[PDB]
C-alpha cells in the first residue's frame, strides 16, 4: 500500500528508540494505534535518506483498518520518497501513480483526487470524502472617541469653554461654568438658570446638544464596527484576478497531482497555467509554511487538506465557489479482483455512518 | 493576446481570411501632424495595413480619411478622481427624515406646558416649559413645578413619551449614519472648475495625456482645457495611474474602458471613476478599414452577429469585468459642522431675542 | 434591478446602400462631439426625476397622552372630591 | 412592422428609439449609435 | 438596539440578479414573462438555442 | 450609581465646588460607557449567527 504524507488525514510521527511510540488517548478513549511505516525521514529533501520506519495514523488509518477487517487481508503501508501523487511523463507514471502502475503496490488506500487520465489508468470504486476544490488566503478595534480626532477635540472644548463664558457674561458667574460642565453630561446641579430674561432660552438651546452629540458618536462607532474586512476576494475562477494571471499575484499548486490534468483539460484555461507552471510545489507542507509567512498569496486544488489547515491555523480564510466536485477514493490495480469487494465495504462503511463518525471525531475536534 | 486578439480569432472564425498582425511603427494613435496622420490611422491612410484594430476612438476626423466599422464596446470621455475623502452630508441636526416631527414635538411641548399652567392655577408657565424641556432632553434634573401627586401622572406619561422619541431619533440616527453614498466634488467636464482650473482654483490639474484621439476632442472642444492640460502631459497609462495614485496627478481624462479597467484593478480601490454611465462624447472602439474593396459590410455582418449571441457578453465578463465594483464609513469636520451651525444660529438667535 | 446582458445602442437606419449615410453619420459623430446629445439627456431625464420616521411613530405617542390626561384630570378631580368629602 | 417601412418604400428613415440587432444589419445600415443602452428588468417595488 | 436593528432593515429590492437569475430563467406557474412583440427581443431570444 | 443610569432623586452629600470635579469625571465616564455599551449593543443585534 502507497500512501502520502498529508498532515490532515496522514501526520508524521516518528517513532522512539524501542521501534513503536503510544498514540495519546482521546476524548472517546480507545486510541488506535497506527501500523509501522517505512517513511522517509524528511521525504527526500534534495538528498537520499534513509527507510526509517515510522508511526503515521491520521485520518486514513481507520478506514485501512476497516478495510482489512472487513477484507480479512494482510497491509504493508510505505510511503515513497519522491511524494508525488501522479501526472504524465515528461511514458509513463511518477509518484504514486507510477508505483501502482510498477506493480509495486496492488492497491493504494491514500488521499487522492480522481481525473480522466486516472480513472481511465485505475479505478477509484466509490468515493468515501467528498470535498469541492477551495482558495485559501492569508487574513491580514476602534479609538476612544471615534468621529472626533485632536483637532476636533481641541474645537470642541474652546467651543465649550466659550458657551460656558458666554453663558455669565450674558447673565452679568463663576457658578455657571461649573453648572455647565455639571450638566454637559447628566448630572446636573441644584442653582439651575435664573430664566429671569432670556437664561431660560439660553438654557433650552443648550439642552439638546450632548443628546446630539452623543447620538452621533455611537452612530459612527457602530458603523465603523460592522465595516466587517471583506473576505471573499477571490469568488473562484470567476474572479478577473484568479482568470487573469498578474505579476503581484502569485499562484500555488501541488506539483505532479491532478490540478496539472484539470488545467491542460480545458484550452481556455491554459493561460491560467503555462503562464503560471513555475509557481509550482512539490510538497503541500511546503507551501503551507511558505503561506504561512505571507510569502504567498492564495493556496488553491488542495482543498480536503486546506480546510483542515485553515481550522488548525485559525489564521488562512477560505474562500472561493467548489468548481472542481469529485471525492477522494481508494485505487485499485487494472482488473483487479478486490475491487468489488471494496467498494461493497466503503458503501456498507459509509451507509452506517462510520465515516460521519471519524469525520466528527478528528476533523471536527480542531474547530476555529 | 487581448480581448483584441480574442475578437480577431472569433472573426477569423466566422469568416476565413488571412490575417498578420503588425505593432505600431511610429505614435500610438491617430493624429494630425502637418496634414499627415500616425499611428493606426496613418498606417491604415498609407494603403500599409488594411484593417486597424485597437484602442481607436470614433470621430468626425478619423472617420473622413478612413471608414469605421460598428462599435462593440461603448466607450468615451471620463474622469477619475477619488484623491478627496467627502464625508456624509452634515444633516445630523436636521435629518431629510421626520421634518415635521420636530414641530409636532414643540406643539405637543407647548400643549402640555398650557395644561399643566391651567391645572396648577385651579412663572408658572415658564416653570413648566422648563420642566418639560427638562424631561425631553434629559440634559439635567428639572425642578418639579407641581406640588401634587395627581398630576404627577400627566409629566410622568409625557416623560415616558419623550425618552421613547428621543431613543426612536437615536435609532433613525443610527439607521441613517450607515449609508455609504460617497458624494463626492465631482461633476464632469461640464464643471467650470475642470474647464478653467486656473480660474477656480490654481490647485488642480486637468491630466490630459496628449497623442490621442480623446486630446484631440478635448483640444477641439475648448482651447482652454487643452492650454491648461497641456503643462500636465502625462506620459503613458501605468506612469499616470502611479502619479493619480500617489496624489501628483489631480485627475485622469482618458478613455472610460481604461479608466474603468484600472479603478477595476489592484490599484483602484483609491481611484474609482465617476460611477455614471452615461460619459462623453459616448463611442466605441471600432475597426478602421479603408474600405476600398467594400469588405467593411462582411465585418460588420459578423460583428452583429457576435454581438447578438452570448459570447461577446461572456468575452467581456471574463475581461471587462474588474474588481471592487462600487460601507467604508469615514469621519470628517465637515460632517459634524452641521451641529455647531445650528449651535451658532441658536446662539445668534439668543442675543438678537435678548437685545 | 439586474446587470446589462445587452449594451445596444440606438442607431439611425436609411435604406439599403443609401447615399446619405456618410452625412448622417459625420453628423451624428459631431453631434457627440460637441455633446448635443449629453444636454438633450440632461435637460430631459434630470427634468422628469423623482425620488423613514412619519407619523406612526410619532403621532401615537401624541394621541396616547392626549387620551391619558382626560384620565388623569377626572382621577384628579376623584382625589380631590374624596378629600373634600373625607 | 417598422422594419418593412424601411424597405417597402413608404419611408427613408427610420429615426425612433430601436435596439439593433443582427438581423436588421443584413441589407440596410444603421450608420452610428447614437444612444448605448442595456435591456434590465424592471419589477414593482415592495 | 432593537430598533436601530429592525430601522436598518432594508427592503430587498434585488429579486432578479438579471438574465443570470435561476428563478427568472426557469419557467415557473407564477412567474410571467412580458416583452414587446415583434420587436428586437424575439430575435435576440431566438437567436440562440440557450 | 444615579448618574450612571436614569437620573433620580440626588443627595447633597458633597459641600462645595472642590469637590465637584470628581463627581463630574465619573458622569462623564458612566455616560460614555453607557452610550459605547448601547452602540455596541445596536451592532451586535444585527449579527449573522443567530439562526
Ligand atoms: C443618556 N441619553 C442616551 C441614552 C443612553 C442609553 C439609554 C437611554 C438613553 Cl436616553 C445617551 C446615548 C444616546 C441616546 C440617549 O439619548
Ligand atoms: C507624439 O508622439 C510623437 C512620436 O511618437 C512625438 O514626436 C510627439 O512630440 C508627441 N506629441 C505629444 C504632444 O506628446
Ligand atoms: C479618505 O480616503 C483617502 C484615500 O481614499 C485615505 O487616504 C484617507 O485615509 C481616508 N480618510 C478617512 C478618514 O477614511
Amino acid at each position: 500500500i502507497v500512501t502520502i504524507h498529508q498532515e490532515p488525514f496522514v501526520y508524521v510521527k516518528p517513532t522512539l528508540s524501542d521501534g513503536t511510540c503510544k498514540e495519546e488517548f482521546t476524548v472517546n478513549g480507545d486510541p488506535v494505534k497506527k501500523v509501522i511505516c517505512t517513511g522517509p525521514n524528511d521525504t527526500s529533501p534534495g538528498s537520499p535518506r534513509h527507510t526509517v520506519p515510522q508511526c503515521c495514523y491520521g485520518f486514513c488509518i481507520d478506514l485501512l483498518i476497516k478495510l482489512a477487517r472487513t477484507m480479512n487481508f494482510t497491509y504493508e503501508v510505505h510511503l515513497v520518497a519522491d511524494g508525488k501523487f501522479g501526472t504524465q511523463e515528461r511514458k509513463e507514471w511518477n509518484g504514486m501513480m507510477g508505483e501502482l502502475l510498477s506493480g509495486q503496490a496492488d492497491m493504494i488506500v491514500a488521499p487522492l483526487t480522481i481525473n480522466n487520465e486516472r480513472a481511465q489508468y485505475i479505478e477509484f470504486s466509490k468515493p468515501f470524502k467528498y470535498q469541492g476544490l477551495t482558495i485559501l488566503v492569508k487574513k491580514e478595534l476602534d479609538s476612544f472617541m471615534q468621529p472626533f480626532q485632536s483637532t476636533l477635540w481641541l474645537l470642541v472644548g474652546l467651543s465649550v469653554h466659550v458657551v460656558a463664558v458666554m453663558l455669565y457674561l450674558l447673565d452679568r458667574l463663576s457658578s455657571a461654568m461649573w453648572f455647565s460642565w455639571g450638566v454637559l453630561l447628566n448630572s446636573g446641579i441644584g442653582e439651575g438658570a435664573p430664566r429671569s430674561f432670556s437664561a431660560r432660552i439660553l438654557g433650552m438651546v443648550w439642552a439638546g446638544f450632548a443628546m446630539i452629540i452623543v447620538a452621533s458618536y455611537t452612530a459612527n462607532l457602530a458603523a465603523f464596527l460592522v465595516l466587517d474586512r471583506p473576505e471573499e476576494r477571490i469568488t473562484g475562477i470567476n474572479d478577473p484576478r484568479l482568470r487573469n494571471p498578474s505579476d503581484k499575484f502569485i499562484y500555488a499548486t501541488v506539483k505532479q497531482s491532478s490540478v496539472d490534468i484539470y488545467f491542460r483539460r480545458q484550452v481556455e484555461l491554459s493561460t491560467m497555467y503555462r503562464h503560471m507552471e513555475k509557481h509550482n510545489y512539490e510538497s503541500a507542507a511546503e507551501a503551507i509554511q511558505a503561506v504561512r509567512d505571507n510569502k504567498l498569496h492564495a493556496f488553491i486544488w488542495d482543498s480536503a487538506v486546506l480546510e483542515f489547515e485553515a481550522s488548525q491555523k485559525c489564521d488562512l480564510v477560505t474562500t472561493g465557489e467548489l468548481f472542481f466536485r469529485s471525492g477522494f477514493g481508494i485505487g485499485m490495480r487494472k482488473d483487479s479482483p478486490w475491487k468489488q469487494n471494496v467498494s461493497l465495504s466503503i458503501l456498507k462503511s459509509h451507509e452506517n455512518g462510520f465515516m460521519e463518525d471519524l469525520d466528527k471525531t478528528w476533523v471536527r475536534y480542531q474547530e476555529c | 493576446k487581448g480581448f483584441c486578439i480574442d475578437i480577431l480569432k472569433k472573426i477569423s472564425k466566422s469568416v476565413k481570411f488571412t490575417y498578420d498582425l503588425y505593432l505600431v511603427t511610429n505614435g500610438k494613435h491617430g493624429k494630425k501632424i502637418n496634414g499627415t496622420w500616425n499611428g493606426m490611422i496613418g498606417e491604415v491612410v498609407m494603403k500599409r495595413a488594411y484593417m486597424a484594430v485597437g484602442s481607436l476612438t470614433i470621430n468626425e476626423e478619423r472617420s473622413e480619411v478612413v471608414d469605421f466599422s460598428v462599435p462593440f464596446i461603448e466607450t468615451g470621455i471620463s474622469v477619475m478622481v477619488s484623491r478627496s475623502n467627502g464625508t456624509v452630508s452634515p444633516s445630523a441636526f436636521l435629518e431629510p427624515f421626520s421634518a415635521d416631527v420636530w414641530v409636532m414635538m414643540f406643539v405637543m411641548l407647548l400643549i402640555v406646558s398650557a395644561v399643566a399652567v391651567f391645572v396648577f392655577e385651579y412663572f408658572t408657565i415658564g416653570k413648566a416649559i422648563w420642566l418639560l424641556w427638562g424631561l425631553v432632553f434629559n440634559n439635567s434634573v428639572p425642578v418639579q413645578n407641581p406640588k401634587g401627586t395627581t398630576s404627577k401622572i400627566m409629566v410622568s406619561v409625557w416623560a415616558f413619551f419623550a425618552v421613547i422619541f428621543l431613543a426612536s431619533y437615536t435609532a433613525n440616527l443610527a439607521a441613517f449614519m450607515i449609508q455609504e453614498e460617497y458624494v463626492d466634488q465631482v461633476s464632469g467636464l461640464s464643471d467650470k472648475k475642470f474647464q478653467r482650473p486656473n480660474d477656480f482654483s490654481p490647485p488642480f490639474r486637468f491630466g490630459t495625456v496628449p497623442n490621442g484621439s480623446t486630446e484631440r476632442n478635448i483640444r477641439n472642444n475648448y482651447a482652454e482645457m487643452h492650454a491648461y492640460m497641456g503643462k500636465f502631459n502625462q506620459r503613458g497609462v501605468d506612469d499616470a495611474l502611479l502619479s493619480l495614485k500617489t496624489g501628483k496627478l489631480d485627475a485622469f481624462i482618458y478613455d472610460a474602458a481604461v479608466l474603468n479597467y484600472m479603478a477595476g484593478r489592484d490599484e483602484g480601490c483609491k481611484l474609482v471613476t465617476i460611477g455614471s454611465g452615461k460619459v462623453f462624447a459616448s463611442t466605441g472602439y471600432g475597426i478602421a478599414i479603408q474600405k476600398d474593396s467594400g469588405w467593411k459590410r462582411q465585418v460588420d455582418l459578423a460583428i452583429l452577429q457576435l454581438f447578438g449571441d452570448g459570447e461577446m457578453e461572456e468575452l467581456e465578463a471574463l475581461w471587462l469585468t474588474g474588481i471592487c465594483h462600487n460601507m467604508s464609513s469615514q469621519l470628517d469636520i465637515d460632517n459634524m459642522a452641521g451641529v455647531f451651525y445650528m449651535l451658532g444660529a441658536a446662539m445668534a438667535l439668543s442675543l438678537i431675542t435678548f437685545i | 434591478t439586474g446587470e446589462l446582458f445587452f449594451r445596444s445602442g440606438f442607431g439611425i437606419g436609411m435604406r439599403k446602400d443609401s447615399p446619405w449615410k456618410q452625412n448622417v453619420s459625420l453628423s451624428i459623430l459631431k453631434s457627440h462631439e460637441n455633446g448635443f446629445m449629453e444636454d438633450l439627456d440632461k435637460t430631459w431625464v434630470r427634468y422628469q426625476e423623482c425620488d423613514t420616521l412619519t407619523f406612526e411613530n410619532m403621532a401615537g405617542v401624541f394621541m396616547l397622552v392626549a387620551g391619558g390626561i382626560v384620565a388623569g384630570i377626572f382621577l384628579i378631580f376623584i382625589e380631590i372630591a374624596y378629600k373634600r368629602h373625607k
